DNA sequence: AGATTTTATGTTTAGATCTTTTATGCTTGCTTTT
DNA sequence: AAAAGCAAGCATAAAAGATCTAAACATAAAATCT
């Protein structure tokens, strides 16, 4: 069957085009001129500079970063002029591991295939007899550390005290380039850092506020591109590939789709985001958070579910996976527990109603289930042992949090809204009509 | 600098103010930005703020008690205001910060 | 063997250089004017003769002077806010009585530096100033010993030696055995040292150091008052030359609200250069005061109310709530739940539903890794507290013009 | 009696997820008991059925010395039937070295624990956790001391870990009763004089 | 990733949902993985087992490398580290060393093959709730794992809480949440019911009882017994290993009548009755010395009369803290004998505390010097079982 | 010219320290039942 | 009227929280034995 693999062909490629797609930057004309620029300037005049990308997280940062690189690299002379050297502030969690690694991505004398000799102290001078060493005939480092917030926790904040000097000083021409999430990672800084930082900073909002630009990108993200497009994106990429990413990246040339087969997928894709049904899907899920991560979150969940018995992506589809994903997760664990549990949990919220939010014990809990247990007539014959294991499966789900004694008289407290409870009450399978009429009262 | 004397005007004007001398950071950048809106001047940001209070401890003119976030960071002035008011210098400005009770 | 490599470069033997270009950096004059005053206008080309700081030079120099020809030896401490001229000035003293030792106007003075910045440890100062003597890399312990050895000793024809001290807080620690030391070298006859010592705070001898080693810093000491709103045009005027590619307002501008900020240099050198990038896009060979007010709005940035504008409509429902939770209990600090309830009320008024709460803890640290709230890890649910970091103003301001 | 069905038991899960372990309601005389339990590895070398480590509670303060503890005694006592630092002995280690010795032959791999009532309880919920995850892996039996009584087994584990616990009981024989059998027939005794 | 859910289906009744949606999001290696997945349930739902037999078959079906975790092992992130890539780069032998996260995702960039072969990678970490206990860089760094080392992997996380437990100060990435439903009585049933050719095999190899049990015992006997044992069981617990484990036994004991020749749900609802008091209990009299008796009764009563009643017991919320003294003092009111204070009455003290029997809600490290605090920690019935034995009647100081 | 303790050194983790902040407890000062 | 009972008040102290430091542990330079 010819049909049942160009649609596989259409999922592997809409999947791997929603996962590694690490330098397509939509938007962001202004600010990646500005680093584009900046990082040209250091390449080419010789200039220190540094700067420091801003933003909401989910916001292509390093998106941005990658696109600047891979348009930068291939020019045989940012290539040859310019090393590069990547920090991360989640790995290099110390000073010493972060300087050993710019000691390597540098290739200095006294790295030697990948296991640094010497002390912290020997490798910070070292580093910094490296760097005065050099001048304007010395090629340029580019220093890009992302998570640079974590970078500003570091003792002394001493590394980055460094690597704004040589940016403020007749040495070597770095770049420090910070990627950071905190609107006010700036005040972290010590009052030296700051006063050598240039205080250029240039802020990531995402574009897509209005939901018309929410409908266009998810309606781009889906859609088959042009052949033509295919191979200038494979040319580029087969550019930045001959000299990181690189070694796993999107390739779009695996996939070659047939005409009618792309102008059937865009027509169903632009008849499917014309409808009422999945433009209300797109409309809660931009009120949640409109960062273009959750929607391709989103998408891939859509993407994986084409069947080949079901080739189509519908507006039914989108409201199921937008149905998973709007409902609450824990009244969806309150009514996978035991009828004793529930009875529990309902002690629990009367004892919580009638003393307004007051910390309760397993023993007012299992008095205020035993007075409706005794007149049940269907819990007379439950242990204390038995309320007691139930109270502990309700304690590890944290749907009882403890006042941070023996275990059956230190105090807790409900970790639940009222309201999720009610909702538990009606979603139930098979309540018995006895522990819904106590739950009224 | 002229922030500078804006934010010790408005720290003298809380402390005088208020039997409660624990000062927050965010406490006197919400009084110092009400304070440069009825001056009809801008006024500089939480971030720019933090840093214009640092350098003023650098003088010795407050100390500032450090905390686990820099709005909960707590000024306290070292000096007292009579001294602040010779050193500040511009006794016209520091007649208006300080009979502008209305804006804290 | 790597042995071998690291033994040539503890002994000093090996020089580290640093890979050189392929290509040849560009030749001056196919440079712009613009090119011209932006190179001209970078913070690392210090003037040969700084402007607007001859007075501390003088003071500098005399007690150098002094301090070399009378062969005793003695301290000193400079100090004030960063960017005002003081590691220039002391270096630009120290270069003029080395050009002047090198013509046998003054006797002859060895010039060791360290920062304090620099070292990871206080004692490995230890390891740097033997650096500059013999250039061996050894261990703080015999180094400590070889600089006792060579300073407590009368050696002649020992040499006088100034020992520059930058960043001289980061040296302190608790024992404060390392600034005993380098304080107490001078007082002893047999060394002719001569240590400066450059820091920020004018009462750190009082605030910080010991009792002693305040009596051993002394009472001679200098303070580099922040730059005025008329010494910083004279230094970005001197930068530029004698070219017209700034306007005199433009300048005037830029060091009008830099003074009012901070009296840094660094910061108007920064701003004077992202004035004549934001005059190079527009295709322009003059900076014209809007873009000096463009480069001002960028880097004396306020992007919050950006922030809460760009927010999704829940999290902007969620800051509502959080200062209507502030103005309805008093304190600053409100739990999640009174939060959610806040939320559920707002969102009951403006018509759309509210996401449940294991969403709304999502929301709140989507908020809290932004920085407009502070917020606590979220495994406490509901009874997490939200600080709100942003000011209650700044959302009205937002959600309303 | 109770040696030769701890043996048995221990044969039994030999001859075979949750781990097998067995309380043995002992007195309240806990020193006494450090000879049941050292016949107990007796047995179980001279079968060549198991290796036995033993756990104080005054080696076993966290997690991390427990565990520590726990492989430093069952490859030194296999050492000690036919060293290794103590910060490197993990658990991973453990399985190396149960795969390079009896995974051609199955030894057991009997935790002795003694003083039951004096662990933390957090550690040793953890451990019983960390040893269910290796089961099939590596073949575990949990035999413990209990002084006191059963209630207190099933008050110190949770509903989460008792739900990896098949435990049998065994009882050993009163002290009174061991006292009267001692002076009955000893200090009464006609051969002494 | 058809093959990989024909392969667990049998093995798993009812999860029909959950394992078609793993094999969507992670079946086939060629295609690209979601870059975490966090599947999440009560317990005995079924996940570690699922994500075992999942990452057995897709490990011996396809090319992935799979490696299973449990979190509580991880006390230190070195540990974990060693473990992963000691599965993730197989047959690395003892020269295996990692440092750090960062040696960890070098060595697994250096994994990195050609895109002809679709290799992937899949990480389990059961009982991920401890992740967020240990180094605040582990949890971030494995949502992105597959960001940072440019490969093809998966990490799934396995834990009884929801998500929104999980979030730190910082943010996280985002994860495909998968919700494992515990099951209703029908689908518990029909479980239950699954494994009836075990025990009908189990029944055979175990001689009028053969043939009389073997022309009765079919498909429909087994399904009524569990209607009659989840018609009682399924009000206490939802939890199958814990309704296996008891329903064979309760079967062992329903099944007499059929071989000794409705007529059966009496004779079973007498034990089925009683095995409900001893659920959870997974079993397949404290005698004390005589002074150690009294000491323990009396901190019993110090525990329980309140500070202010002893002036008018002994002159002749919670349990309550008591000093040594104080005990001491009710001891020698409660005795009537008056023994001496020896070492072994004090030895008696401490040895109570060992076992639990009493407890040291404060004080600790000042046992000697009087400020110590002592909570007795035992129950009422377990005192007059003791009062019983001794002959003092507890219950007039009460 | 190569293997072995030997020693000197650097890192890391557990413990001492500084500082805030919060609390039970030690004492006080009335306070009130028998 | 006598002695048990509720607010008040400073105080050792207890958590804690950052912070600095001393000793245990991993590791490299090197005399030593072959
Ligand atoms: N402007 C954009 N153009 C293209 N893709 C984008 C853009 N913004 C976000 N994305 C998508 O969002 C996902 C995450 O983006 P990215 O990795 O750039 O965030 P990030 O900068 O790493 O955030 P953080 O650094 O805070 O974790 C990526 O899959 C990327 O495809
Ligand atoms: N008076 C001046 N004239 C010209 N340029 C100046 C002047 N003052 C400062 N600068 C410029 O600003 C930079 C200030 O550097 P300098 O080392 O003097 O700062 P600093 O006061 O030592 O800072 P910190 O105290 O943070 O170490 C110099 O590189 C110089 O180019
Ligand atoms: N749908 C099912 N069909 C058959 N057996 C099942 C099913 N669900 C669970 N089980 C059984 O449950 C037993 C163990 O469950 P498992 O340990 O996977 O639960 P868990 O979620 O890991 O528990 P915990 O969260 O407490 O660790 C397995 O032996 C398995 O046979
Ligand atoms: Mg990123
Ligand atoms: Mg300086
Ligand atoms: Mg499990």
């Amino acid at each position: 069957p010819e049909a049942d693999r160009e649609l596989v062909s259409i999922r592997r490629f809409l999947k791997e085009r929603l996962q590694r797609d690490y330098t397509t930057l939509r938007g962001y004309a202004k600010e990646r001129s500005n680093v584009r620029l900046l990082l040209q300037r250091t390449a080419e005049m010789g200039e220190s500079n540094s700067l420091l990308l801003l933003g909401p997280r989910g916001s292509g940062k390093t998106t941005l970063i990658n696109s600047v690189l891979a348009d930068l690299l291939p020019n045989k002379s940012f290539g040859e002029n310019t090393l590069i050297v990547h920090l991360d502030g989640n790995l290099h969690t110390d000073d010493r591991v972060a300087l050993k690694s710019i000691t390597v991505q540098m290739q200095l004398e006294n790295a030697a295939d990948g296991k640094v000799f010497g002390s912290f102290a020997e490798n910070l001078a070292f580093l910094l007899q490296c760097l005065k060493a050099g001048g304007k005939h010395s090629k340029s480092v580019i220093f890009i550390l992302e998570e640079f917030d974590l970078f500003c926790a570091h003792h002394n904040q001493t590394l980055l005290y460094n690597l704004f000097d040589v940016s403020q000083s007749a040495q070597a021409p770095i770049c420090v380039l910070g990627v950071t999430c905190r609107l006010d990672v700036i005040e972290l800084l010590e009052k030296r850092v700051k006063s050598r930082f240039s205080h250029r900073q240039v802020f990531l909002f995402p574009s897509l506020r209005r939901f018309e630009d929410y409908v266009d990108l998810c309606r781009d993200l889906l859609s088959l591109p042009t052949g033509n497009s295919l191979l200038l994106a494979a040319e580029k990429i087969y550019n930045l590939q001959n000299i990181y990413f690189s070694r796993n990246h999107f390739d779009p040339g695996e996939y070659g789709f047939s005409p009618r087969l792309r102008d059937a997928w865009n027509k169903q894709i632009c008849k499917v985001l014309a409808t009422q049904q999945a433009r209300s899907t797109l409309q809660a899920l931009h009120d949640f958070d409109i960062s273009e991560a959750y929607l391709k979150n989103f998408l891939f969940r859509l993407v994986a579910h084409l069947r080949p018995q079901s080739p189509h992506i519908t507006a039914e589809k989108m409201a199921a996976v937008g149905s998973q994903f709007e409902g609450d997760d824990k009244i969806e664990l309150l009514c996978g527990l035991s009828v004793l549990e529930l009875c529990l949990i309902i002690a629990i919220k009367h004892h919580s109603q009638i003393y307004d939010r007051d910390s309760f014990n397993f023993e007012i809990i299992y008095a205020r289930f035993s007075k409706f247990a005794k007149v049940s007539t269907t819990m007379q014959a439950v242990e204390r042992s038995i309320v007691l294991k139930a109270f502990e499966h309700l304690r590890i789900a944290e749907l009882i949090m403890p006042l941070t004694v023996q275990k059956e008289f230190e105090m807790h407290k409900l970790a639940l809204t009222y309201s999720q409870i009610h909702h538990c009450m009606q979603r139930y399978q098979a309540l018995p009509t006895e522990v819904a009429q106590w739950a009224q009262s | 600098p002229l922030q500078q004397k804006l934010m010790l005007c408005t720290l003298v004007l809380m402390l005088r103010n208020e039997r409660n001398k624990d000062i927050s950071m965010g406490r006197l950048h919400e009084v110092y930005r009400r304070v440069c809106a009825k001056r009809n001047i801008l006024a500089l940001d939480q971030a720019e703020f933090t840093g214009t209070v640092d350098l003023v401890e650098t003088r010795g003119i407050l100390r500032i008690m450090r905390k686990k976030e820099p709005r909960l960071h707590k000024v306290l002035l070292q000096w007292d205001e009579e001294e602040v008011h010779a050193a500040l210098s511009d006794k016209q400005l520091i007649a208006s910060i300080l009979s502008d009770t209305a804006c804290l | 063997t790597p042995s071998q490599k690291m033994k040539k470069i503890r002994a000093g033997e090996l020089s580290p250089s640093m890979q050189q270009r392929t290509d040849l950096p560009a030749k001056d004059s196919s440079k712009s004017e613009l090119q011209l005053a932006r190179e001209q206008l970078h913070v690392s080309v210090v003037p040969k003769s700084l402007p607007c700081r001859e007075r501390e030079f003088e003071n500098i120099y005399a007690f150098l002077e002094g301090k070399i020809q009378d062969q005793c030896g003695g301290c000193m401490y400079v100090s004030g806010v960063p960017g005002t001229g003081k590691t220039a000035t002391v270096t630009g003293v120290i270069r003029t009585l080395q050009r002047m030792a090198k013509q046998n106007e003054l006797p002859a003075f060895e010039y060791l530096e360290i920062n304090g910045m620099r070292l990871t440890e206080p004692r490995q100062a230890y390891v740097q100033i033997y650096k500059q003597l013999t250039g061996k890399t050894v261990s703080w312990e015999q180094a400590h010993a070889l600089l006792e050895k060579r300073f407590t000793t009368p050696a002649p024809r020992r040499v006088t030696t100034v020992l520059l001290v930058d960043e001289l807080d980061i040296l302190c620690n608790r024992r404060q055995d390392v600034v005993y030391n380098l304080l107490d070298w001078p007082t002893k006859s047999a060394a002719k040292l001569v240590v400066v010592t450059i820091a920020n705070t004018m009462d750190l001898p009082e605030r910080l150091l010991m009792g002693k080693v305040t009596s051993r810093l002394g009472l001679t000491r200098l303070t580099f008052q922040p730059y005025s709103h008329k010494q910083l045009q004279e230094i970005v005027t001197a930068r530029l030359g004698g070219s017209e590619t700034f306007k005199g307002e433009a300048v005037q501008l830029v060091a009008r609200k830099v003074a009012a900020v901070s009296g840094d240099a660094r910061r108007a050198l920064d701003i004077c250069r992202r004035a004549t990038e934001i005059a190079d896009t527009a295709a322009v060979k003059c900076v014209t005061m809007l873009h000096v007010q463009q480069a001002l709005a960028e880097m004396i940035a306020s992007a919050k109310v950006q922030a809460i504008r760009n927010c999704s409509r829940m999290e902007q429902i969620f800051l509502q709530a959080i200062a209507a939770e502030v103005t309805r209990t008093g304190v600053e600090e409100t739990t999640f739940m009174g939060v959610y309830q806040q939320v559920e009320t707002i969102a009951a008024f403006m018509g759309v539903t509210f996401p449940p709460p294991g969403r709304a803890l999502r929301l709140c640290s989507k908020l809290g890794a932004e920085r407009l709230i502070i917020s606590e890890h979220s495994r406490n649910d509901l009874f997490q507290k939200i600080l709100l970091n942003v000011s209650a103003d700044d959302i009205h301001y937002a959600l309303r013009v | 009696r109770t040696l030769e069905q701890l043996v048995d038991f221990v044969v039994g899960q030999a001859e075979r997820e949750v781990l097998p372990t067995a309380a043995l309601l002992t007195g309240i005389n806990q020193p006494d008991h450090l000879s049941q339990f050292t016949a107990l590895t007796q047995r179980l070398h001279a079968q060549r059925a198991a290796m036995v480590c033993v756990l104080q509670s005054r080696d076993c303060a966290t997690l991390k010395a427990a565990v520590e503890t726990l492989v430093f005694g069952l490859v030194e006592d296999n050492a000690e039937v036919e060293r290794l630092r103590r910060s490197q002995c993990t658990m991973k280690q453990l399985k190396s070295w149960y795969t390079n010795n009896f995974d051609s032959e199955r030894r057991q791999l009997v935790v002795i624990l003694p003083d039951f009532e004096c662990f933390n309880a957090s550690v040793l919920q953890d451990l019983i956790l960390i040893l269910s995850a290796h089961c099939g892996s590596l073949p575990f039996v949990l035999v413990l001391g209990v002084a006191t009584a059963m209630t207190a087994v099933h008050g110190t584990l949770p509903y989460h870990v008792s739900s990896k616990i098949r435990l049998r009981v065994f009882q050993t024989q009163a002290a009174p009763t061991g006292l009267n059998e001692v002076l009955d027939k000893v200090l009464l005794s006609p051969k002494y004089a | 990733m058809e093959a990989i859910c024909s392969s667990l289906e049998p093995l798993f009744p009812c999860r029909e949902a959950a394992i078609e949606t793993l094999g969507e999001l992670i079946g086939d290696s060629s295609e690209t993985y979601p870059s975490a997945i966090y599947l999440f349930g009560h317990s005995g739902t079924g996940k570690t087992a699922l994500t075992r037999a999942f990452l057995k078959e897709c490990g011996k079906r396809q090319n992935v490398r799979t490696a299973h975790l449990n979190a509580i092992e991880c006390y230190t992130t070195k540990i974990m580290l060693e473990i992963l890539l000691d599965s993730l780069a197989p047959d690395q032998g003892d020269a295996l060393k990692v440092d750090n996260m960062l040696d960890f995702v070098e060595q697994l960039r250096r994994q990195a093959a050609t895109r002809v072969e679709d290799q992937g990678f899949l990480i389990a970490v059961d009982n991920a709730e401890r992740l967020r206990d240990m180094d605040a860089n582990v949890l971030p760094v494995l949502l992105r794992l597959q960001e940072l080392t440019n490969l093809n992997l998966c990490v799934i996380l396995l834990s009884q809480l929801p998500f929104e437990k999980f979030y730190n100060k910082t943010g996280l990435s985002e994860i495909v949440c998968l919700h494992l439903a515990q099951y209703n009585k029908a689908e518990t049933q029909r479980i239950l019911g699954s494994d009836f050719q075990q025990v009908r095999n189990q029944l055979l190899e175990q001689k009028k009882r053969l043939e009389i049990c073997q022309e009765a015992v079919t498909e429909d006997f087994y399904n009524n017994y569990l209607n009659l044992f989840l018609s009682v069981f399924y009000k206490a617990c939802r939890d199958v290993p814990e309704l296996q484990l008891t329903a064979r036994k309760c079967l062992s004991t329903y099944l007499e009548p059929v071989l000794d020749g409705s007529r059966l749900w009496r004779h079973i609802a007498g034990p089925l009755r009683s095995a409900l008091t001893q659920i959870y209990m997974r079993i397949e009299s404290l005698e004390l010395p005589y002074y150690a008796k009294f000491l323990l009764i009396a901190a019993f009563l110090a525990s329980h009369n309140a500070a202010k009643q002893d002036k008018r017991l002994f002159v002749k919320l919670g349990p309550k803290s008591f000093s040594i003294d104080r005990l001491l003092a009710i001891f020698y009111a409660i005795l009537e004998e008056k023994v001496g204070l020896t070492c072994n009455l004090l030895s008696q003290i401490s040895t109570l505390v060992h076992l639990n029997l009493l407890s040291f809600v404060s004080g600790e490290q000042n046992i000697m010097e009087g400020s110590a605090r002592l909570q007795c920690t035992i129950g009422l019935e377990f005192v007059l079982q003791i009062g019983k034995v001794v002959g003092f009647n507890v219950r007039q100081y009460l």
